[PDB]
RNA sequence: AAAUUGCCGGGAGGGAAGCGGAUGGGGGCCGGCGAUGCGCCCCGGC
RNA sequence: UAGGAGGGCGCGGCGGCCGAUGCAAAACCCGGGGCGCGAGCCCGGGCGGAGCGGCCGUCGGUGCAGAUCUUGGUGGUAGUA
């Protein structure tokens, strides 16, 4: 039960606001797939 | 004369991708955009951004003008990886030049 | 001139590495020519060249035959290089610690809610460097549906192999040749 | 600038492979084509007839690729592309592209200068 | 990719987690990898295997 | 590198915006590697400047004479980029710089690897502000 | 004679006679001496990239020319090349390097 | 661009020429075609 | 040989990356220097005067000596009949 909180990057012109990291999704931890992303990227590519 | 096997518009021109399939790969896809080295290997200059995943707060969403979206890229570490692409822009070479790109 | 047939040289094939440039399975493989090299585990010379396989030479084992094959020998891991499909068949699972290269959704929660784990390869090693207290399973390789058309011809005495055929029914490959009222029977 | 090859560099054959017959017809182009005909008596090897290139001619594989200078050529566009060859300045030569112009020459030649490292046209384009 | 704190916030809600039916899809559940830990560094020159 | 090195290596070996590569697939390639924390410029994964999370730079400095910039990562900081990099300037003398860099690539354990690589690369950079500056006078063929 | 005296050399015996080991049994009393690790220089100028190796001066010992056996002192020599080819001289000794020593006399 | 042609310069020829291996003679061309630096030292300054 | 497979070379687009070019791109020319067993490739010199290249993936109207091959151009025949 723990998971990284990601730290959003205030901007100019913004009210400071007691907030905090958001915690990072599953998917932004689901396993890399070069062979798969090719793969796919070949088949939809040519749809258009 | 005409060309042999001429080529009809009855070829395979659209490809199918299982539905499942094509969602596994855009979370593949998804995870690489969080992993530093894989942006830097890609060609992105991410070299002033103070972190990877880069979230921004939602005052952004409120912004109208091209010079409001320069000084948002700015304040990040991205407005130099936006200068290679414009300054990178040229004519293709080929013959796609005369194909309308 | 010596007298050899093809030089000497071999002409059987085998898969020296696998076929797949999927990179987990890549790194996997680096993981167990290092323990077949180093420790020398029977066992893990057997896991590596199963891991050089095709999806056909790697079927799928059910729940229900893996909790046949286990019965009794609760206190040790099911190694099954390959995909464990979940059994509505079986209603009994004992609480048992299976590695796999995949698990389908409904297996692993079968297995975990037993009690037992789903274990990766790599985590076996952990847990075993040399394979002791394995149960290695393969599944059922000739179980397939295009083995049924494989042996002798469809059309030769004693050969119960699947003919190649478009459809069932009566007009689709029953009458001269497979009864004596019509010619003969095969 | 001292090349670190310390072995002599034999070639089993100097001669190129030129195509056999193209010395009769003008059409034919030099560049080697292995004949496939039924009767051909180069296909087929007899002595005193044109030679076809085998894996037997092979270079030795540590002097292979190496120029009589005894370094390995890297061609370069940019001093950019040159400053990959600090480390490797006794056994790779840069050589600068066929169509990099006089101006962008004479940088690389200065900053190939401090690098110490063997450029085989140097004085191309001035 | 430049997220926005309201979007980064959605993929969860989008994509998941391993768990079934999770996702804003149907039918659709995060792949699993075949390795769960890929240090190769950390599994060779573990006490267990040296 | 917030997944581990050994599935980075995997990803970027056969094609990356760093590798350049040169005639062809055959035993004639060539292919060098020009990301700036690569000591060799070598497309391997013991230099990689990309899959490793301990790496070592050895650079000369922009327009300004004698100063040896040399910068190592922070395990810990993969995911802020910004602030990954320690980097030191130093114009000191070149056997009080070779010092530095055992201090900081051999002594702490931080990449033993890269001992003789940082130490070689030093050397030749250093040489190379010595000769922008004095001016080429040897020549080095003997 | 050539492998009776290859025979000898190779002896367990007449090797260690050979090198000495006895009389280096002496200096350092009832044992035989250790020995220390140089090359602690501290101080490289440069560093190579090239993995180095360096100067030999060889402890090989390559065994002096010999004299052909009729090239005895006194004896006249033919020159049979060089500006003073045919010339009778006289041979006088063999030099360290191999090299005879000849006069005309001039 | 090539086929083919003219002029100038060079080369060889007893019923073909061209070709493969050798080398010898002529040409024509090649300065990363081929080095002059490193270690002890004595000053005289940086 | 017939035949099968592997690994490469080369041509033209598309998605990406990395670059050259009026301080001279492509094409073409050469008794110029080289690399590779080879397909081919790199550089020099010239001509030209505005475009071009390498790498990863992917795709195709993608490689010629023949076909009494198609079209065009050109010889010898011959200053002859
Ligand atoms: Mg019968
Ligand atoms: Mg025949
Ligand atoms: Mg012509
Ligand atoms: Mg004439
Ligand atoms: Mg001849
Ligand atoms: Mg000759
Ligand atoms: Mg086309
Ligand atoms: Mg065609
Ligand atoms: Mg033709
Ligand atoms: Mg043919």
């Amino acid at each position: 039960t723990a998971r990284p909180l990601v730290s959003v990057k205030a901007l100019d012109g913004d009210m400071a606001t007691d907030a905090a990291g958001v915690p990072m999704p599953h998917v932004m931890k689901a396993p890399i797939r070069p062979d798969v992303i090719t793969f796919v990227h070949r088949l939809v590519s040519c749809n258009s | 004369g005409r060309m042999f096997a001429p080529t009809r518009i009855w070829r395979k021109w659209h490809r199918r991708v299982n539905v499942r399939l094509r969602r596994v790969a855009v979370a593949s896809a998804l995870a690489a955009t969080a992993v530093p080295a894989i942006v830097t290997a890609r060609g992105h200059r991410i070299e002033s951004v103070p972190e990877f995943p880069l979230v921004v707060s939602d005052s952004a969403e409120g912004i109208e003008k091209t010079a409001q979206a320069i000084k948002v890229l700015k304040q990040l570490g991205a407005y130099a990886d936006a200068e290679k692409a414009k300054d990178s822009v040229g004519i293709r070479p080929g013959k796609g030049k005369m194909r309308n790109r | 001139g010596i007298d050899l047939v093809a030089g000497g040289r071999n002409k059987r094939t085998k898969r020296t590495a696998p076929k797949s440039d999927d990179v987990y399975l890549k790194l996997l493989v680096k993981l167990y020519r290092f323990l077949v090299r180093r420790t020398k585990s029977q066992f893990n010379a057997v896991i590596l060249k199963r891991l050089f396989m095709s999806k056909t030479n790697r079927p799928p084992l059910s729940m229900r035959r893996l909790v046949r094959f286990m019965e009794g020998k609760e206190d040790k891991i099911a190694v099954i290089v390959g995909t464990i499909t979940d059994d509505q068949r079986v209603y009994e699972i004992p609480a048992m610690k299976v590695a796999a290269l995949r698990f389908t959704e409904t297996a692993r929660a079968r297995i975990v809610n037993a009690g037992g784990e789903c274990l990766t390869f790599d985590q076996l090693a952990l847990r075993a460097p040399l394979g002791q207290n394995t149960l290695l399973l393969r599944g059922p390789k000739n179980a397939r549906e295009a083995v049924r058309h494989f042996g002798k011809a469809p059309g030769v005495p004693h050969s119960h192999t699947k003919p190649y055929v478009r459809s069932k029914g009566r007009k689709f490959e029953k009458a001269r040749g497979r009864r004596n009222s019509r010619g003969f029977k095969v | 600038a001292v090349p670190l090859l310390t072995r002599k560099i034999v070639k089993k054959r100097v001669k190129h492979f030129k195509r056999a017959h193209s010395d009769r017809y003008i059409g034919l182009k030099q560049s080697w084509r292995r004949p496939k005909g039924i009767d051909s008596r180069v296909r087929r090897k007899f002595k005193g007839c044109t030679l076809m290139p085998n894996i037997g001619y092979g270079s030795d594989k540590k002097t292979r690729h190496y120029l009589p200078n005894k370094f390995k050529k890297f061609v370069v566009h940019n001093v950019s592309e040159l400053e990959l060859l600090m480390m490797h300045n006794r056994t790779y030569c840069a050589e600068i592209a066929h169509n990099v112009s006089t101006k962008k020459r004479k940088d690389i030649v200065e900053r190939a200068a401090q690098l110490d490292i063997v450029v085989t046209n140097k004085l191309a384009r001035l | 990719v430049i997220w926005t704190e309201s979007a980064f916030k959605k993929l969860d809600e989008v994509y998941g987690s391993f768990e079934a039916s999770s996702s804003k899809k149907k039918g659709f559940v995060l792949p699993r990898p075949k390795m769960t830990n890929a240090d190769l560094g950390r599994l060779i020159n573990s006490d267990e295997v040296q | 590198t917030t997944v581990p090195g050994s599935l980075v290596w995997e990803l970027v070996k056969k094609n990356n915006c760093f590798l350049i590569k040169q005639f062809g697939n055959s035993n004639a390639k060539v292919q060098f590697s020009k990301e700036p924390n690569n000591l060799y410029n070598v497309h391997s994964y013991k230099f990689s400047g990309l899959a490793n999370s301990k790496t070592v730079a050895v650079q000369p400095s922009a327009g300004e004479d004698k100063a040896v910039v040399l910068s190592t990562t922070k395990t810990k900081k993969q995911n802020t980029p910004a602030k990954l990099q320690h980097k030191t300037l130093m114009r000191k003398e070149f056997r009080k710089m070779a010092k530095s860099v055992k201090n900081q690539v051999c002594d702490n354990y931080y990449r033993p690897d890269l001992t003789k690589p940082a130490l070689a690369r030093l050397s030749a950079v250093y040489r190379s502000l010595q000769v922008s500056k004095s001016g080429i006078k040897k020549k080095n063929r003997q | 004679s050539k492998m009776a005296l290859g025979i000898k050399r190779a002896s367990r015996s007449h090797t260690y006679h050979r090198r000495g080991l006895w009389a280096i049994k002496a200096k350092h009393g009832g044992a035989l001496p250790k020995a220390e690790k140089p090359a602690a220089v501290a101080e490289p100028k440069f560093y190579p990239a090239d993995d180095v190796k360096p100067r030999t001066v060889s402890t090989r010992k390559p065994h002096p020319t010999k004299l052909r056996s009729t090239i005895t002192p006194g004896t006249v020599l033919i020159l049979l090349a060089g500006r003073y080819m045919g010339k009778r001289v006289v041979f006088l000794k063999q030099l360290q390097s191999g090299l005879l020593l000849i006069t005309g006399p001039f």
